[PDB]
């Protein structure tokens, strides 16, 4: 037995739709998006200028339309939400509990994205009278929306506005002035064209522009208006009416928009603008993807950008009541928006269709410049031509890290840490990245500067003790030490500070105002007044240890000699008369801070290479006294003494630490291993309160936060010093020092999420391999309909040479500024053309830098699909790099010339390729696996062995008995799984003797595969392409001899997002393995098994009580969205569960109560799994 | 089941069965995010040129009769 759970670990971050308005219901705007299954109420600050998630809700459905709707006279805007329920959802936003209130749910048709149902399409009266969800196709409704005496919203019963055989583009409410509602929508009628076999009424059939009326005071509605359009349009925009502008819709069209409001109204349109000089094939048309609107008491506009990405300023000129003209400005050029919000004082909201968002802030309106602004009344025949600027009219003010698309994934610890890292290679086009991945706290980097030699140690010293910041930064290197000022340049300085040549030991604050450096030949004291006051070491012996404080400075020598030094309230230093022997050589001291009503500390702690610590009072009663000794498991690295009680903590030579309650004697303590690295301590200021900085491998910060304490890791490379820091720049931050580098960072998040750093790259990524010597990544990026650099190059001198050919000379000059500038295409979009186009590139790639090690710019039509690393059996340790390519693909409909298959030779341990040959063959092979010191090979429907040759790859095997298309193949040692592309997975053996592929294993179902991993030697797991997952299980007693044998499938589970990488693999060390998935929404999830039938029976219980006490926002039946294509099997919903801390609390007493246990108890056993199997960084 | 669009009976022809389940994947493919997705990485286009193509393919998704 199998059973799974399943979780989220980073909630899907691409966004699919997103509306503003006042749902807090004060003068705040807030946006509501949808990230396709997960609800999302966020709030943009007006005053820092940064975006906040308030809430965010799992629906548990598809969510495939959002509105917002204000009654007359209201302060509250209301959301309704189109879903893949057969229900419409009324919701309004409740402040005071942080949740959305399920105000109304009306059903009317059946589950799932449906092509008769309604849901897909939602259009409200802009009045909110009136409410209209309808389908792709034939049926629509519309709901009355009038609320009663207590101010309570109330929905009606649904009219129908049926009609048959009719395909709707787009629905739109029309602003009139209180009369009867009006929902304008683009429809086609298919009723001709499925009546003609000549194909001729598949033709000349254009949409119509229809008007639909609801009469309140007959309480029908009646398809009132319908006019045929002249090309076909993609969406409509609501003009605003009655009091303020003329009411009418403005249809957007290719190439062209076109206000025509209806009655005596005259169709008034305007020819979308394009750029100068477009790279793009000319035959390509050009639409709108979306559309904002701004409403104003004294004017409104509206904002429609291109597929280029140019934001246009859409304004309309009026007479009477009626419009005159359509005037278009360009007006910027962001990312490809999916949507955008105008906000009120000034900010626009750029949900990016893919890839981060943007919120910019609005300076300029886009008038009172010199930039041409186009009318429809242009006379012209030809269209306007305009030139992209970089932003002039924004400014980026926050931006959204968003994972979407995630198309490969390697979870591995490539980097120096202990935890693993999630190699991420996703993207969209040029905005594409390679983007790691660690869980922990976000590090902002205030500063980096490089240093010379190899630092070792730093500290941050203020220059009085009343000073709010800090005034200098030490840096000790080798054989000396550096000072630096921290002013407003922090610029080295020299004669302020005075310290030495000679390496230091610390650096510290001793009096109000006077300094004391501490070096292995001796003590330097720096008084406020310049006079220096030295003290040498007594001896040949040198200071091999330190220790100190506001008022005390203690010092072990080599042998293990003590010395202690106080200041008296006069200031100066006074030793005292004796030194203390150890046992043996002090490895590490600590001495925690004098309380601000003491004038001294007395505990010392001392660690030693007799492996223990040891506790010793500096009263003046029993100085330099043993108190309480204690062993270690291993010789101590770092000790620091800690208030919040007291704690001693010790981190040791191996990676180790432990946390000790000390007052006269040493206590009880805890421990756990951070190890691989020695723990060493730092003093942090965090929240305002004292907090430890342990480092190994990685940098984890321990803090108590309502006597409960965190020791949570920084989502940050290795570091090997650190010190608080405190100045204007940064309040509150951290100075650590890395193997030749400085670095200023700042803790200003609390939260422990997945923190990510890009690296940009060109195309699209399909897939990247680990070089297990070099560590690097040989990635294959590829895209459809674009230009490789090269033909981009030709194409623009051939574009300059066509240029010139005018009569004019300023064509030289226009072509010296054409040519001089390429524009960013990570910005301005990156030219398409062709539909058999392509432009692939093979990269070498260091994952712990950016810097890309070897480039492979390919052919123009080759386009790659598969890449792998491997050696051969018949050629030495030789790394080859195999890349599957394919020669003029075209897509609708499926069309190839060829395939190639590049090799490379993977010189200088793995950063440079060099061409060896070029195998053709006649499919595309996207599939490409190391087997048995040979290559597996997937062309088409052929899955042949290959091997190496000196001229070409030479063909050893082949099987040509699978169905359809291979996309995918993983072998075991000796079996082969290969994924067709809609057969499932297929098992085939490989005979040795005879070098023959038999297939001694299929499944029963089919399958659009989309990856998969091999859990054991008999069991898959395999992703959909439809977003279901799936584990399928050969029989136990099973041999690869035998033939036909059905694979039964032991788990299904729809997971509601298509996942395009599994994995088995373990997160944090000493956990268990898991299933880490990540999906095409820039999401990544868990499946993890239970260890105990009983945990199965309780989850399960937990499931059903939350199906139906707690179910799905939108409507949707949990079960039944889980059994979306295949019934659930062995799977509880944990993300499901885990909504039950946001139960009201009866309902958490009957659920709780219904299994003999208490609220808190089932909260503690839903954490238990994210902390066996994910990140917890509690610390008791 | 006769007012049902995409029912079938006895005299139906298997061009009226894959327009049916064409026009059926379509709207699908207009439903679901994450396939839509899928399909605009694969052809270099967005989102919206994607549901326009789907949009245009609704008039005769296979062919005439």
């Amino acid at each position: 037995d199998m059973f799974l759970y399943n979780l989220t670990l980073q909630r899907a971050t691409g966004i699919s739709f997103a509306i503003h308005g006042n749902f807090s219901g004060t003068k705040q705007q807030e946006i509501v998006v949808s990230r396709g299954k997960i609800l999302e109420l966020l709030r943009p600050d007006p005053n820092t200028g940064k975006v906040h998630t308030l809430l965010t809700v799992e629906v548990f459905g598809v969510i495939r339309s959002l509105m917002a709707f204000r009654l007359t006279g209201g302060t509250k805007d209301y959301i309704v939400v189109g879903s893949d329920s057969g229900r419409i959802v009324i919701l309004e936003y409740q402040p005071s509990k942080n949740m959305f209130e399920k105000i109304h749910q009306e059903t009317f048709g059946k589950s799932g994205c449906r092509r008769i149902v309604p849901g897909q399409f939602l259009a409200v009266d802009p009045k909110g009278r009136a409410v209209m969800i309808s389908a792709i196709e034939k049926q629509k409704l519309v709901y009355i929306l009038n609320r009663d005496a207590a101010a309570r919203l109330t929905i009606s019963s649904p009219l129908e506005a049926h009609k048959a055989n009719t395909l709707v583009y787009h629905v739109v409410g029309v602003d009139v002035g209180f009369e009867n509602p009006m929902f304008a929508c683009l429809e086609m009628d298919y009723e001709e064209a499925d009546n003609d076999p000549t194909g001729e009424a598949a033709a000349n059939t254009q949409q119509t522009l229809t008007f639909y009326e609801l009469d309140l005071g007959l309480n029908h509605v009646v398809r009132k208006y319908s006019e045929p359009l002249e090309e076909h349009g993609n969406f409509l925009i609501t003009v605003p009416g009655g009091s303020d502008g003329p009411s009418g819709v403005l249809i957007c069209s290719e190439n062209y928009i076109t206000y025509k409001n209806f009655g005596d109204q005259p169709d008034i349109r305007c020819p979308i603008p394009r750029r100068r000089n477009d790279l793009d094939d000319p035959e390509r048309g050009m639409i709108f993807v979306c559309s904002a609107t701004h409403k104003t008491k004294s004017m409104f506009f509206f904002l429609a950008q291109t597929e280029q990405g140019d934001i246009f300023k859409i304004t309309l000129e009026t007479d009477e009541d009626m419009v005159t003209e359509i005037r278009l400005k360009y007006f910027d050029t962001v990312p490809v928006a999916a949507a955008m919000c105008v906000l009120k004082t000034g900010f626009l909201f750029v949900a990016s269709e893919f890839g981060n968002h943007y919120l910019y802030q609005i300076a300029h309106l886009g008038d009172d410049d010199e930039e041409p602004e186009f009318s429809s009344a242009m006379p012209l025949e030809d269209t306007f031509f305009f030139q992209p600027r970089p932003l002039k009219n924004l400014v980026l003010v926050d931006e959204l890290d968003s994972l979407s698309p995630i198309l490969f994934c390697q979870i591995a610890d490539l980097a120096n840490e202990d935890t693993p890292q999630l190699y991420v290679a996703c993207g969209r086009g040029p905005r594409s990245s390679l983007r790691v991945l660690r869980h922990g706290l976000e590090v902002s980097e205030m500063a980096v500067s490089e240093l010379p030699g190899n630092p070792n140690a730093v500290w941050t010293v203020r220059r009085h003790i009343e000073d709010e910041f800090d005034a200098y930064i030490i840096v000790s290197f080798v054989n000396a030490t550096l000072v630096l000022s921290i002013g407003e340049t922090v610029e080295e300085v020299t004669d302020s500070g005075f310290l030495g040549t000679t390496p230091t030991l610390s650096c510290s604050l001793l009096g109000d105002d006077a300094l004391v450096q501490v070096y292995p030949d001796g003590i330097r004291h720096i008084r406020a007044d310049k006079r220096v006051n030295e003290w040498k070491t007594p001896g040949k012996k040198t200071i091999v240890k330190c220790a100190v404080n506001q008022r005390q400075v203690v010092i072990a020598l080599t042998g293990g000699e003590l010395v202690y030094f106080e200041m008296d309230p006069s200031g100066q230093l006074n030793e005292y008369t004796e030194r203390k022997e150890m046992s043996a050589d002090v490895v590490c001291m600590s001495l925690a801070n004098v309380p601000p009503g003491e004038q001294r500390s007395r505990f010392l702690a001392v660690g030693l290479v007799d492996n223990t610590v040891r506790i010793i009072s500096l009263d003046p009663s029993d100085c330099l006294q043993p108190l309480s000794m204690q062993a270690l498991p291993a010789q101590p690295e770092s000790l620091c003494i800690v208030e919040m009680f007291l704690y001693l903590n010790i981190g040791l030579q191996n990676g180790v630490l432990l946390r000790t309650v000390l007052d006269p004697v040493t206590g009880d303590l805890s421990d756990t291993r951070t190890g691989s690295r020695p723990v060493k301590l730092f003093r942090v200021r965090m929240q305002g309160q004292e907090a430890v900085l342990a480092m190994s491998s990685r940098s984890w910060l321990s803090y108590s936060y309502q006597s409960r304490f965190h020791l949570t890791p920084l989502s940050y490379e290795t570091l090997e010093f650190a010190s608080g820091f405190a100045s204007e720049q940064c309040p509150e931050g951290i100075v650590a020092i890395s193997t030749n580098t400085l670095r200023i960072l700042a803790l200003e998040k609390l939260g422990a999420v997945f923190n990510q750093v890009a690296f940009p790259l060109q195309y699209t990524p399909r897939k990247f391999v680990i070089h297990p010597e070099s560590n690097n990544l040989i990635i294959i990026e590829t895209d459809h309909n674009a230009y490789t650099e090269a033909t981009k190059a030709q194409r623009k001198q051939q574009m300059a040479e066509e240029m010139v050919e005018a009569a004019g000379e300023l064509a030289a000059e226009m072509a010296a500024a054409f040519l001089n500038e390429n524009l960013p295409e990570s910005i301005f979009g990156a030219p398409k053309a062709g539909n058999g186009q392509w432009a692939s590139v093979i990269r070498v790639m260091n994952p712990i830098q950016g810097n890309t090690l070897d480039l492979v710019q390919l052919e123009q039509n080759e386009a790659a699909f598969s890449v792998a690393v491997c050696r051969f059996s018949n050629t030495g340790e030789d790394w080859y790099v195999l890349v599957g390519v394919a020669k003029d693909l075209i897509l609708n409909p499926r069309s190839v010339a060829g395939g190639f298959v590049y090799t490379y030779k993977l010189v200088n341990n793995g950063e440079k390729l060099e061409f060896l040959h070029k195998t053709p063959v006649e499919e595309v092979p996207a599939a490409i696996a190391p087997f048995q010191g040979r290559v597996l090979i997937g062309v088409g429907k052929l899955l042949r062995v290959y091997d190496l040759g000196k001229k070409k790859l030479l063909r050893k095997c082949e099987n040509k008995h699978i169905a359809n298309y291979i996309s995918g193949i993983q072998t075991i040692g000796h079996r082969v799984i290969v994924s067709d592309v809609q057969e499932s997975f297929i098992w085939v053996r490989y005979k040795r003797n005879e070098n023959q592929l038999i297939i001694f294993a299929d499944d029963t179902y089919p399958r659009w595969v989309t990856t998969a991993s091999l859990l054991d030697y008999d069991t898959v797991a395999g992703a959909d392409k439809f977003g279901n997952i799936c584990v399928v299980r050969l029989p136990p007693n099973t041999n690869d001899e035998v033939d036909s044998q059905k694979a039964e499938v032991i788990m299904n589970y729809h997971v509601g997002e298509t996942v395009l990488s599994l994995q088995k693999t373990t997160l944090i060390p000493g956990g268990s393995e898991s299933l880490v998935y990540t999906t095409l929404s820039g999401g990544i999830g868990i499946l993890v098994p239970f260890t105990s039938h009983e945990d199965h029976d309780f989850f399960q219980h937990v499931e059903m009580h939350l199906r139906s006490e707690h179910p799905p926002l939108c409507g949707r039946d949990h079960l039944s969205f889980r059994s979306y294509y295949f019934p659930v099997k062995n799977v509880i919903d944990g993300d499901l569960c885990e909504q039950f801390n946001s139960m009201e609390p009866n309902k958490q007493k009957n659920v709780s109560e219904e299994l003999d246990r208490t609220p808190p108890e089932v909260s503690k056993k839903l954490e238990d799994i994210r902390t066996r199997y994910a990140f917890d960084y509690k610390d008791d | 089941q006769s007012k049902y669009i995409g029912t079938g009976h006895a005299d139906t022809t298997k061009w009226e069965w894959l327009v049916n389940q064409h026009r059926d994947s379509y709207c699908s493919y207009m439903g679901h995010f994450d396939l839509l997705n899928y399909f605009a990485i694969a052809e270099n286009e967005s989102k919206a040129r994607v549901r326009f193509n789907l949009m245009e393919k609704m008039l005769q998704p296979c062919g005439p009769p």
